[PDB]
């Protein structure tokens, strides 16, 4: 099992600002690609933002300009720097990430490769 | 007049 | 007064003493080593695994499907052990028929689906994550479901029992008959049934092929890098210094080239200015100054003390992908081929009953090569899972 811990979610005015952290444990190898998903009330799941361990960035239309990805290979951990924090980016923002095995066969019918985090809440007030 | 006795 | 009387043209096709007797035995050892192995891969998908990816759906499916044919399988084998005699009636001739037809066109759909998961998972996973659910994955097989039955549904038609006026003979066939059948019925094996599905599944595959090779690739530069750049700190003179310099130039011109999928200009530029900081350095080494290219060398690694997780990646997964799609190949190219001449025997060219024994003697060596193989395809796609391997071979 790879577990992802989160932290840095909490009641923020709008307009400021926030960054999320999330690390990898468990995991005896590098994780391929990591990424940012969040939970609005109500709503089904939305792709924040995703990086490749190249450092290549992906961003939805929902956060560009505002939200910028990073992620440090040394300890495994991705950051989501979120500027202008507006009362619709009130949501349960989940950590998610890609791990292979050892010698993977990129075939996975326990967990298809992809791990999830507890999640942390981030409400903006206005 | 042809029949294909095979099972496919 | 009874069933439809039918004149054969070629009545001794395919009749052998050697196709009576070896026929059937291998129809036993596809029922026994079929059920024994696609019923296990179904306890250890659903009891032990719970059915929790995409894939897992499409692997359990894969294994019923193959079941469901299986258990039709002993009236084929004693029908050949007859000296192709039908004495089930018409009612087990159309399901018999219809079921064959149905797990084949089935058990195709959902390696194509299975390629498109892996091509999914693996080049865009993250993107692709929030698409592929457990919804989808249901909603999926029983569009398969109705395909694999509206395909085989002429199956179900033109699959009578007919009695052959020259050897009374009772048989389970189609009847070509001359004109007022469609030929299209061995047509949609041929191109619905293979060619179709190969090439989406090829795309699949190769397309992974391309995105992991262009991983490692990129992978095996900077390694290329590293370990030259080591040479140059324990360098001597000069001569020892340009051989490692000239390697890393090509290193870094090959991985200039890699592009996922203004981003890639600023990775190009990255390089350029890689290029550019070997050449100052190999004009060093072309003078004979080690001492002072070495620091050139050096000040390359600027941008880099805590060693981190290596990136894990296997070198077999290349041998896994081309026999993935050789298997499929090799294992229905020979039924699909002597269904294409058969297409030519139906309604066209071919008027010899000397080559038409060649068809129907080599048809159910095709057959066998063709459920043999796809019996096994659950089972050597879940051993492609380290998580299914280990809980199948405690069983
Ligand atoms: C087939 O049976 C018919 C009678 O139904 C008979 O006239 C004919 O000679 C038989 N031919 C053979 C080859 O058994
Ligand atoms: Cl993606
Ligand atoms: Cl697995």
């Amino acid at each position: 099992q790879v577990q992802l811990q989160e932290s840095g979610g909490g009641l923020v005015q709008a307009g400021g600002s926030l960054r999320l952290s999330c690390a990898a444990s468990g995991n005896i190898f590098d994780v391929d690609i990591m990424g940012w998903y969040r939970q609005a009330p109500g709503k089904e799941r939305e792709l924040v933002a995703s990086i490749t361990d190249g450092g290549s960035t992906d961003y939805a239309d929902s956060v560009k300009g505002r939200f910028t990805i990073s992620r440090d290979n040394a300890k495994n951990t991705v950051y989501l720097q979120m500027n202008s924090l507006k009362p619709e980016d009130t949501a349960v923002y989940y950590c998610a990430a890609v791990a292979y095995p050892d010698i993977p066969t990129y075939f996975d019918y326990d967990s298809d490769n992809f791990y999830w985090g507890q999640g942390t809440q981030v409400t903006v007030s206005s | 007049d042809r029949v294909y006795i095979h099972p496919f | 007064d009874g069933i439809k009387r039918i004149q054969d043209d070629c009545p001794k096709a395919g009749r052998h003493n050697y196709i009576f007797v070896m026929i059937p035995t291998l129809y036993s050892i596809i029922f026994v080593v079929g059920i024994f192995g696609n019923s296990l891969v179904v306890i250890v998908i659903y009891f032990y695994m719970k059915l929790k990816t995409v894939a897992s759906v499409f692997l359990l499916n894969l294994a019923l499907a193959d079941l469901c044919f299986l258990l039709t399988l002993p009236l084929w084998a004693v029908y050949t052990a007859m000296e192709y005699r039908w004495p089930f009636g018409n009612y087990l001739c159309k399901i018999a028929s219809a079921s064959v037809s149905f797990n084949l066109y089935a058990s195709v759909f959902l390696l194509t689906c299975l390629s498109i998961d892996r091509y999914l998972a693996i080049v865009h996973p993250m993107k692709s994550r929030l698409r592929r659910t457990m919804l989808v994955a249901k909603v999926t097989c029983i569009i398969i479901w109705l395909l694999a039955g509206l395909a085989s549904l002429p199956a179900i038609i033109h699959r009578n029992v007919f009695f052959i006026e020259n050897t009374n003979i009772t048989v389970c066939a189609f009847h070509y008959e001359s004109q007022n059948l469609p030929i299209g019925l061995g047509l949609t094996k041929n191109i619905l049934g293979f060619l179709f599905p190969f090439l989406i599944i090829l795309t699949s595959y190769t397309l992974i092929w391309k995105a992991l090779k262009k991983a490692y690739d990129l992978e095996d530069n900077w390694e290329t890098l590293n370990d030259n750049l080591k040479v140059i700190e324990k360098a001597d003179n000069a001569a020892q210094v340009k051989d490692a310099l000239t390697k890393m130039r090509a290193a870094a011109l090959d991985a200039q080239k890699a592009t996922p999928p203004p981003e890639m200009k600023d990775f190009r530029h990255g390089f350029d200015i890689l290029v550019g900081q070997i050449d100052d350095a190999l004009k060093l080494a072309n003078e004979g100054k080690v001492k002072e290219a070495q620091a050139a060398a050096e000040q390359l690694k600027t941008t880099r003390a805590e060693i981190q997780k290596n990136k894990p990646r296997n070198d077999d997964i290349f041998k896994i992908i081309m026999a993935i799609v050789l298997f499929f190949f090799f294992s229905w190219i020979p039924h699909q081929i002597f269904t294409f001449l058969d297409v030519l025997i139906q309604l066209g060219i071919i008027r010899d009953c000397r080559i038409a024994d060649i068809v129907d003697t080599a048809m159910p060596i095709t057959i066998c090569i063709a459920y043999f193989n796809n019996c096994l395809n659950p089972l050597f796609y879940g051993f492609l899972g380290k998580k299914f391997k280990r809980y199948f071979l405690q069983l």
